[PDB]
C-alpha cells in the first residue's frame, strides 16, 4: 500500500566528476575534437530522458532540480525584501502615497551615471520601480523597516534550507519509484494541505493583523503612531473598540450564529472609495470560503484506507454518448511519461496567468494600485507575455511525448488513435477558418484605408457610415449592470465597475475606474485577436499531429524530434520536424501578444485613465480618439506609434535616458537577428576556411578546429535574438511613455 | 530617506 | 443545549451515522467510516441550520 | 493486548520491545524503505529519550507551585512555569546572571553530554577509550544504546533479573507516555486559560460544574 | 583538492575571474582619474 520507500546513498558526493565535463553522455565524455562539442554540452544538459532509461534516476534528478529552483526563487525574494528595507523610501511613501513615486534602487556615482538618480519625491533620489511591491507591503500591514529586515533574513534561511534539502534528497536518501507513482496521496496533500491550509492561514493573518492596521492607516493616523500588530493579539480591549464582535470571542462560531461576525466579514463588493481597491473584509471572507472548499475537496481519492475514489476506476467506468469506452489506457500514459504531465501543466499555467492578468486589471485588489498607471501597465504586459510563452511550450512538450514516448503495443488508447486517424479533416477545417477569419478581419481595415485615401469617408466600416456593433457584449454588460438589484440580492453593488452603468470612482484627483464603452473598433480588434489565436493554434496543432509520420515522409519518427531536414529531394524537405513547427509558432505568438497589449494600452489611455477636476469634468490622456482613429492602419501608425514615441526619444539628458538607450539597443538586436535568420551554413563554413588558412600561416591555429553553427542552432539563435529585440523595444517604449505622462 | 540615499555615497 | 440548532443537527448526525452503519465489530465498520459519517452529518446539519435561520 | 492494530503493523511488531501494543495506524515503523531519520531503532530510542525528558519536565513544572502553596518555599520564588523567564512576554524573573549567559552555559554543558551520547550511538565501544580524566572506564556502555547501564548510570544495581528488567522497562515507557501527555496538557492549558495548572486543578476541585473546558469557552 | 583546482582552471571560471579583475582595475582607474580626452603626461 502507501508507504515511504527510499534508497540510501545512491550517489557519493565527490569532486572527481567536476574535473571532466560532459559525464552524462559518452559521446560528449570522449573529448573535444571540434568546437561543436562545446555547443552540444549545453544543449543536452537537462535532457534527463536521454542520459539513461530508468525512471528512478529521472525522477530523482527532477526532484533535485525542483529543490534548486525553489532555493533560487527564495534567494530572489529575500533580495527584493532587503532592497526594500535598506535602499528605499517606503516610510516616506507610506504617509503621502499619491504624490510620491516608489523607488528602491540607487545608482553609484562612478562615471556620470549619477543622472539616473531621478527625484521621485519625499527627499529621495533613485530609480523609480514599477513592480507594485509597495502596494503589497502596505496591504500586508508592514509599517516599518525592521519587519522587512526580518523577512529578508527568513527568506535567506529558507533558501539555505531548500538547498540542503535538495542535496540530502539526491545524495543521501532518494525516494524509490513506487513512491513517485502514488498520485492519489499527492493529489490529496496538494489539495487539502498546500491549497487549503495555506489560504486558511493567510485568512487568519488578514483577519488578525492586516485589517486593524489598515483600518488605522485609512483613518488618517500617522504610521509611526499605529500600535504594533502583536498588541492587537495581546490586548482584547483595542480589538473590542475597533470591532465589538471580537468581544464575544470564539463563542459565536461554535454556536453557528455567524451573523455576529458580519462586522469584518461582509459581502458588499465593488471598490473602496478611499483607496480604490477591493474591501479587505471581502478578501478575507473569500479566502476563508476558499479554504473551506479546498479542505472539503481534498478528500476525494482513496489512499491506504477503505474510503475514497480510484482514479483508474473513474477513468475506466465513464461511459458516455460521444466517448464510449474511450478513456481506458490513459492512466498508464499519464503515470509513465513526464512529458505529458509537463505539457498539461504548462497549458494550465499559461491559461491561468492570462486569466490572472485580465482579472487583476479589471478589479484592483491592492490599495492605491488603480491610480498607479505604470504599475498596472507593467503587470498586465508581463503576465500576458509569461502566459503566452508557457502556452507555446506546452505544444513542444506534447510533440516530444508523441515522438519518443508513444507506442501502440504495450499502451493503447482509443481516443488518441481516433484523433490520429483523421488528422486531415481537422487540419483542413482549421486552415479554412483561419483563412476566412484573417481575410475578413484585415480586409475591413484595408477597405477603410482605401475609402479614406480616395475622399469617401461615407463608405467606411465606422461609427457613422456603416455600423458593426458588438450587440452580445453590450447585452452582457447590461445584464451585469442589472444583476446586483435582482440576480445578486446579497451583493450591494456590481462585482466590477467595468460593466456599463454606475458611477465614476476616482482617488486623489485621478480617475481610478469608469465603465468602458464598446463600439465598432472593439468589434474589429476582437476579431483580429481571434484570427491570430486561430493561426497559432493551427501551427502548433499541425506540428503535434504530424510529428510521428506524414504523407511526404512516412518514417519521420526514426529521424527524431530535432532534425533539420531530410534532403534536397522530393522537391525540398526543409523544416519538417516538430521543433521547426514550434520555432515557427513562436513568431505568431509574439505577433498576437504584441497586438493585444497595444490594444489594451491605447484603450486604457484613451477612454479610462485621465484626470478629474473640482467641477467634475474628466480629461483623458489622449482625448478619446481611439473610437474614430483606430479603424485604419494609418491611424494606428500616426496617432499611436508616432505620437506616443515623443517621450521615449526626447528623454536624452534627463533621468529617463536609460529607456532611450534600451530603445536603440533593442532595435540593434532585432536587426542583428535577421543575419542568422536569412543566411545559410555553407557560406560561413567556406569563409571560416580562408580565415583558418590565414591563421595557420602564422602558427596560431588551435587544436579545437573552428566549425560553423549547425542549422538548428542557427535557427534557435535567430528566433531568440528576434524575440529579445522586439520585447525590449516594447518594454522601453511602454515604460518611458507611462512614467513620463502617467 | 536621506540616510538610505547616503549609503551609496559613503565613499 | 436543547436549542433548535443543537437538536436539529444532532438528529441529522445520528440519522446519517445510522444510515452509514447499515448501508472489533460484527459488521465491518472501521474508525475512518465513523469519522466520515460524523463529518458529513455535521456538514449537512450546519447547512440546514444556516439555511433555516436566513430564509 | 492489541490497541488499534492493523494487518500491516502486526507483521513487523513481534512484541520484542517494551510497551509493544501493536498500535501504528500510519505505519511509520515499517521495516522496508527505511532511511534517514525513519528507522524502528531510532524511533524507539527517541521515544525513550522523550519519555525521560517529559517525566523530568512534568515533575519540575508542578513542584514549585505546590511547594509555594504549602508554604515550604518563599513566595517570591514560587512562580508558574511560564513566569520563570522562559517566555519574556508572559513574564520575567531575576537571577544571579543574565538569561543569555545561562543559555550559553547550558548549551555548553548539554553539548558536552549529548555529543558523547551521539558518538556512543554511532560507535558502541569507542567512547570509553580516550582519556577523559579517568571517567571513561564507567562510560563504556552495555552495547544497547537505549540502556547503557554501568556504575555511573546504574549504581543501585536494579534490574539484575531479566523478568524484573522487562517489567521495569514497561513501567518506564508507560510513565514516559503519561508524562508526555501531561506536558501537552500543560502547554494547551497555559495557552488557553493563562494560569498555572495547579490552580486549574484547585478550581476544578472547588466546583467541577462551574470550572471546566466548557465554561471558559462559555456557550 | 586536485579536482577542485582542476575545476577552477576550467575556461568559464577562469574567464569570469579574469574579466572581473580587469573590470575592477578599469573602474578604479576611472574613479581615480575622473575623465580624460587626451594624454597630457608628455
Ligand atoms: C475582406 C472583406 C471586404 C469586404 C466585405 C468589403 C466590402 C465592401 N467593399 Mg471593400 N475592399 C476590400 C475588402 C473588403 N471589402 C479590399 C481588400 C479592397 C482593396 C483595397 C477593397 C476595396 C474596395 C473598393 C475599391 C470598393 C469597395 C467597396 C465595397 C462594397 C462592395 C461589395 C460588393 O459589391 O461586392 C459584394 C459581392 C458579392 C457577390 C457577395 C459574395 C459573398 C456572399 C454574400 C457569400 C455568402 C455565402 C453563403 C452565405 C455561405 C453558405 C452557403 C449556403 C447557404 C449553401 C462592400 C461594402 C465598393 C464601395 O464603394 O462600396 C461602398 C468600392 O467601390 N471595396
Ligand atoms: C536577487 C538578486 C539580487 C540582485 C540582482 C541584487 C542587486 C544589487 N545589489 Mg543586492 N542583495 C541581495 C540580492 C540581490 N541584490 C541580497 C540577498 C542581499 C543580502 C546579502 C543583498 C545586499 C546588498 C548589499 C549590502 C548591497 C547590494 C547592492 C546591490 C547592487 C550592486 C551589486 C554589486 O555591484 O556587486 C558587487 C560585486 C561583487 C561583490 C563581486 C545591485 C543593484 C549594493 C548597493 O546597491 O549599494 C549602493 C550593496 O551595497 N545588495
Ligand atoms: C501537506 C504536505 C505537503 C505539502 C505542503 C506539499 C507541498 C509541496 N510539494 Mg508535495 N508531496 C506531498 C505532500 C506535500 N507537498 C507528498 C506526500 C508527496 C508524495 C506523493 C508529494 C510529492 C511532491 C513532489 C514529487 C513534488 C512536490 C512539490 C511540492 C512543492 C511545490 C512548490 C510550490 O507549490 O510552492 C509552495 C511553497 C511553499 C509551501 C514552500 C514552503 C516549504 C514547505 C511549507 C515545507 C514543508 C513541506 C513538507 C511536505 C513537510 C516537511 C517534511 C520533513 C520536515 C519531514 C510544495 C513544497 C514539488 C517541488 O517543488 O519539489 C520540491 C515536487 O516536485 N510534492
Ligand atoms: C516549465 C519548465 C520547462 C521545463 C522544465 C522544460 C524542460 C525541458 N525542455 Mg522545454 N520549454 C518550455 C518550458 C519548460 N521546458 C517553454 C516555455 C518552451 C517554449 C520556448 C519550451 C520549449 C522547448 C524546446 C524548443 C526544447 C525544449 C526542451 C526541453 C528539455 C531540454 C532542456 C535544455 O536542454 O535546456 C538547457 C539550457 C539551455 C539551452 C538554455 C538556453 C538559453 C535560453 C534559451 C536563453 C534565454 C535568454 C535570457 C533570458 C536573456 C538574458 C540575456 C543575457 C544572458 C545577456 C527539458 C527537459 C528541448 C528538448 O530537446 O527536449 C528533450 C528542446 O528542444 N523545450
Ligand atoms: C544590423 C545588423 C547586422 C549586423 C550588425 C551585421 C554584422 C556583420 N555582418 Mg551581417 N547581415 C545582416 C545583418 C547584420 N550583420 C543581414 C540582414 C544579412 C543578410 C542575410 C547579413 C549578411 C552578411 C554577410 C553575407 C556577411 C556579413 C558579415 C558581417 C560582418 C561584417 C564585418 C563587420 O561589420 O564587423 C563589425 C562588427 C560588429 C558591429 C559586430 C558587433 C560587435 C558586438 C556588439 C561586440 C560584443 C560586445 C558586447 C560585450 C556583447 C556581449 C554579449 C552578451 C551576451 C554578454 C559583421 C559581423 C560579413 C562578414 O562576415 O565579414 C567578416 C559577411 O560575409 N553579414
Ligand atoms: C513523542 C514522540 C513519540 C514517538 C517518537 C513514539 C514512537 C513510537 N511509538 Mg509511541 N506514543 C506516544 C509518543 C511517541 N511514540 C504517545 C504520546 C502515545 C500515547 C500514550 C504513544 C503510544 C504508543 C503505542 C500504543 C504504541 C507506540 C509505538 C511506537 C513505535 C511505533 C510507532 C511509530 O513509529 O510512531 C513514530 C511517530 C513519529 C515519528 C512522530 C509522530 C508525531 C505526530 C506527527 C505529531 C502529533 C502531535 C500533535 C500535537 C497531536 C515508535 C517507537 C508502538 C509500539 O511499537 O510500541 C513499542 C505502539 O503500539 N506508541
Ligand atoms: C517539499 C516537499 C518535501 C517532501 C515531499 C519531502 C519528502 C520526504 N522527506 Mg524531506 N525535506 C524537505 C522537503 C520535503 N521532503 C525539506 C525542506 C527538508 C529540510 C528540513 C527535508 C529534510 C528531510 C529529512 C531530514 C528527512 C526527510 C525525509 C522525507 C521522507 C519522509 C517524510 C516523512 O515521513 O515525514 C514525517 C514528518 C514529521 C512527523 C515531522 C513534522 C514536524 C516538522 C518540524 C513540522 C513542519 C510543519 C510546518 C509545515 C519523504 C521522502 C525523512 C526520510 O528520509 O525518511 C525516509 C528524513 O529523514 N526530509
Ligand atoms: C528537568 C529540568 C528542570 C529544569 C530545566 C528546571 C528549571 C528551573 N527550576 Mg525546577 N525542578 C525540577 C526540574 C527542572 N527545573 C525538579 C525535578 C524539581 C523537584 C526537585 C524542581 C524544583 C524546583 C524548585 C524547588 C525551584 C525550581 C526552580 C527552577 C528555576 C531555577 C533553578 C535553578 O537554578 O536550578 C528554573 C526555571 C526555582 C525557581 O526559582 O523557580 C522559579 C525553585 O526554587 N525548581
Ligand atoms: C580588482 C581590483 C581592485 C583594485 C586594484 C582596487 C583598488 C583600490 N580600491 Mg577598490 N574595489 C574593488 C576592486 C578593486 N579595487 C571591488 C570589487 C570593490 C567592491 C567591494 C571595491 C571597493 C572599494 C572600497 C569600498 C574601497 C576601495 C578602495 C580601493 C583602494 C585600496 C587602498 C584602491 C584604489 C578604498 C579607497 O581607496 O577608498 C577611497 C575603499 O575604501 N575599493
Ligand atoms: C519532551 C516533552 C516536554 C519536555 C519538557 C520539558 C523538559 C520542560 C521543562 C521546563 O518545564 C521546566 C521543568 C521548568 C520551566 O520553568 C521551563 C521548562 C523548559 C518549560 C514533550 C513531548 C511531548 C510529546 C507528545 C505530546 C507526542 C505525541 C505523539 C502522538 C500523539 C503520536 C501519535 C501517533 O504516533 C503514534 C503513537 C502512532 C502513529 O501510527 C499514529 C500517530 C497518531 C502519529
Ligand atoms: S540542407 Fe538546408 S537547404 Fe538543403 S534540405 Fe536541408 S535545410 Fe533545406
Amino acid at each position: 500500500e502507501v508507504k515511504i520507500l527510499v534508497d540510501r546513498d545512491p550517489i557519493k558526493t565527490s569532486f572527481e566528476e567536476w574535473a571532466k565535463p560532459g559525464h552524462f553522455s559518452r559521446t560528449i565524455a570522449k573529448g573535444p575534437d571540434t568546437t561543436t562539442w562545446i555547443w552540444n554540452l549545453h544543449a543536452d544538459a537537462h535532457d534527463f530522458d536521454s542520459h539513461t532509461s530508468d525512471l528512478e534516476e529521472i525522477s530523482r534528478k527532477v526532484f533535485s532540480a525542483h529543490f534548486g529552483q525553489l532555493s533560487i526563487i527564495f534567494l530572489w525574494l529575500s533580495g527584493m525584501y532587503f532592497h526594500g528595507a535598506r535602499f528605499s523610501n517606503y516610510e516616506a511613501w507610506l504617509s503621502d502615497p499619491t504624490h510620491i513615486g516608489p523607488s528602491a534602487q540607487v545608482v553609484w556615482s562612478i562615471v556620470g551615471q549619477e543622472i539616473l538618480n531621478g527625484d521621485v519625491g519625499g527627499g529621495f533620489r533613485g530609480i523609480q520601480i514599477t513592480s507594485g511591491f509597495f502596494q503589497i507591503w502596505r496591504a500586508s500591514g508592514i509599517t516599518s523597516e525592521l519587519q522587512l529586515y526580518c523577512t529578508a533574513i527568513g527568506g535567506l534561511v529558507f533558501a539555505a534550507l531548500m538547498l540542503f534539502a535538495g542535496w540530502f534528497h539526491y545524495h543521501k536518501a532518494a525516494p524509490k519509484l513506487a513512491w513517485f507513482q502514488d498520485v492519489e496521496s499527492m493529489l490529496n496533500h496538494h489539495l487539502a494541505g498546500l491549497l487549503g491550509l495555506g489560504s486558511l492561514s493567510w485568512a487568519g493573518h488578514q483577519v488578525h493583523v492586516s485589517l486593524p492596521i489598515n483600518q488605522f492607516l485609512n483613518a488618517g493616523v500617522d504610521p509611526k503612531e499605529i500600535p504594533l500588530p502583536h498588541e492587537f493579539i495581546l490586548n482584547r480591549d483595542l480589538l473590542a473598540q475597533l470591532y465589538p464582535s471580537f468581544a464575544e470571542g470564539a463563542t459565536p462560531f461554535f454556536t453557528l450564529n455567524w451573523s455576529k461576525y458580519a462586522e469584518f466579514l461582509t459581502f458588499r463588493g465593488g471598490l473602496d472609495p478611499v483607496t480604490g481597491g477591493l474591501w479587505l473584509t471581502d478578501i478575507a471572507h473569500h479566502h476563508l470560503a476558499i479554504a473551506i472548499l479546498f479542505l472539503i475537496a481534498g478528500h476525494m481519492y482513496r489512499t491506504n484506507w477503505g474510503i475514497g475514489h480510484g482514479i483508474k476506476d473513474i477513468l475506466e467506468a465513464h461511459k458516455g454518448p460521444f466517448t464510449g469506452q474511450g478513456h481506458k489506457g490513459l492512466y498508464e500514459i499519464l503515470t509513465t511519461s513526464w512529458h505529458a504531465q509537463l505539457s498539461i501543466n504548462l497549458a494550465m499555467l499559461g491559461s491561468l496567468t492570462i486569466v490572472v492578468a485580465h482579472h487583476m486589471y479589471s478589479m484592483p485588489p491592492y490599495p492605491y494600485l488603480a491610480t498607479d498607471y505604470g504599475t498596472q501597465l507593467s503587470l498586465f504586459t508581463h503576465h500576458m507575455w509569461i502566459g503566452g510563452f508557457l502556452i507555446v511550450g506546452a505544444a513542444a512538450h506534447a510533440a516530444i511525448f508523441m515522438v519518443r514516448d508513444y507506442d501502440p503495443t504495450t499502451r493503447y488508447n482509443d481516443l488518441l488513435d481516433r484523433v490520429l486517424r483523421h488528422r486531415d479533416a481537422i487540419i483542413s477545417h482549421l486552415n479554412w477558418v483561419c483563412i476566412f477569419l484573417g481575410f475578413h478581419s484585415f480586409g475591413l481595415y484595408i477597405h477603410n484605408d482605401t475609402m479614406s485615401a480616395l475622399g469617401r469617408p461615407q463608405d467606411m466600416f465606422s461609427d457613422t457610415a456603416i455600423q458593426l456593433q458588438p450587440v452580445f457584449a453590450q447585452w452582457i454588460q447590461n445584464t451585469h449592470a442589472l444583476a446586483p438589484g435582482t440576480t445578486a440580492p446579497g451583493a450591494t453593488t456590481s462585482t466590477s465597475l467595468t460593466w456599463g452603468g454606475g458611477d465614476l470612482v476616482a482617488v486623489g484627483g485621478k480617475v481610478a475606474l469608469l465603465p468602458i464603452p464598446l463600439g465598432t473598433a472593439d468589434f474589429l480588434v476582437h476579431h483580429i485577436h481571434a484570427f491570430t489565436i486561430h493561426v497559432t493554434v493551427l501551427i502548433l496543432l499541425k506540428g503535434v499531429l504530424f510529428a510521428r509520420s506524414s504523407r511526404l515522409i512516412p518514417d519521420k519518427a526514426n529521424l527524431g524530434f530535432r532534425f533539420p531536414c531530410d534532403g534536397p529531394g522530393r522537391g525540398g524537405t526543409c523544416q519538417v520536424s516538430a521543433w521547426d513547427h514550434v520555432f515557427l509558432g513562436l513568431f505568431w505568438m509574439y505577433n498576437a501578444i504584441s497586438v493585444v497589449i497595444f490594444h489594451f494600452s491605447w484603450k486604457m489611455q484613451s477612454d479610462v485613465w485621465g484626470s478629474i477636476s473640482d467641477q467634475g469634468v474628466v480629461t483623458h490622456i489622449t482625448g478619446g480618439n481611439f473610437a474614430q482613429s483606430s479603424i485604419t492602419i494609418n491611424g494606428w501608425l500616426r496617432d499611436f506609434l508616432w505620437a506616443q514615441a515623443s517621450q521615449v526619444i526626447q528623454s536624452y539628458g534627463s533621468s529617463l535616458s536609460a529607456y532611450g538607450l534600451f530603445f536603440l539597443g533593442a532595435h540593434f538586436v532585432w536587426a542583428f537577428s535577421l543575419m542568422f535568420l536569412f543566411s545559410g551554413r555553407g557560406y560561413w563554413q567556406e569563409l571560416i576556411e580562408s580565415i583558418v588558412w590565414a591563421h595557420n600561416k602564422l602558427k596560431v591555429a588551435p587544436a579545437t578546429q573552428p566549425r560553423a553553427l549547425s542549422i538548428v542552432q542557427g535557427r534557435a539563435v535567430g528566433v531568440t535574438h528576434y524575440l529579445l529585440g522586439g520585447i525590449a523595444t516594447t518594454w522601453a517604449f511602454f515604460l518611458a511613455r507611462i512614467i513620463a505622462v502617467g | 530617506s536621506g540616510a538610505n540615499f547616503a549609503r551609496a555615497f559613503t565613499v | 443545549i436543547g436549542s433548535s440548532t443543537n437538536l436539529i443537527m444532532v438528529t441529522s448526525t445520528t440519522l446519517m451515522l445510522f444510515a452509514g452503519r447499515f448501508g472489533g465489530d460484527p459488521a465491518g465498520f472501521t474508525l475512518a467510516d465513523t469519522l466520515a459519517c460524523g463529518t458529513v452529518g455535521h456538514i449537512i446539519g450546519v447547512g440546514v441550520v444556516l439555511g433555516l435561520k436566513n430564509i | 493486548p492489541l490497541w488499534f492494530a492493523s494487518s500491516q503493523s502486526l507483521s513487523y511488531l513481534d512484541g520484542s520491545l517494551p510497551g509493544d501494543y501493536g498500535f501504528d495506524p500510519l505505519g511509520l515503523s515499517d521495516p522496508e524503505g527505511t532511511g534517514g531519520f525513519i528507522e524502528p531503532r531510532w524511533l524507539a530510542y527517541g521515544e525513550i529519550i522523550h519519555g525521560r525528558f517529559a517525566m523530568l519536565g512534568a515533575a519540575g513544572a508542578i513542584a514549585p507551585e505546590i511547594l509555594g502553596k504549602a508554604g515550604l518555599i518563599p513566595a517570591e520564588t514560587a512562580l508558574p512555569w511560564f513566569q520563570t523567564g522562559v517566555i519574556p512576554p508572559a513574564g520575567t524573573y531575576t537571577y544571579w546572571a543574565d538569561n543569555y549567559t545561562l543559555f550559553v552555559l547550558e548549551m555548553a554543558l548539554m553539548g558536552f553530554a549529548e555529543h558523547r551520547r551521539l558518538q556512543d550511538w554511532y560507535n558502541p565501544g569507542s567512547m570509553g577509550k580516550q582519556y577523559f580524566l579517568g571517567l571513561e572506564k564507567g562510560l563504556a556502555g552495555s552495547g544497547n544504546p537505549a540502556y547503557p547501564g554501568g556504575p555511573f548510570f546504574n549504581p543501585l544495581g536494579f534490574g539484575k533479573d531479566e523478568k524484573s528488567l522487562k517489567e521495569l522497562k514497561l513501567k518506564e515507557v508507560k510513565n514516559g507516555r503519561l508524562a508526555m501527555l501531561a506536558i501537552l496538557g500543560y502547554f494547551i492549558q497555559g495557552l488557553v486559560t493563562g494560569v498555572g495548572p495547579y490552580q486549574n486543578l484547585l478550581d476544578h476541585l472547588a466546583d467541577p460544574v462551574n470550572n471546566n473546558v466548557l465554561t471558559s469557552l462559555k456557550f | 583538492m586536485r579536482d577542485l583546482k582542476t575545476y577552477l582552471s576550467v575556461a568559464p571560471v577562469i574567464s569570469t575571474l579574469w574579466f572581473a579583475a580587469l573590470a575592477g582595475l578599469l573602474i578604479e582607474i576611472n574613479r581615480l582619474f575622473p575623465d580624460a580626452l587626451i594624454f597630457p603626461f608628455f
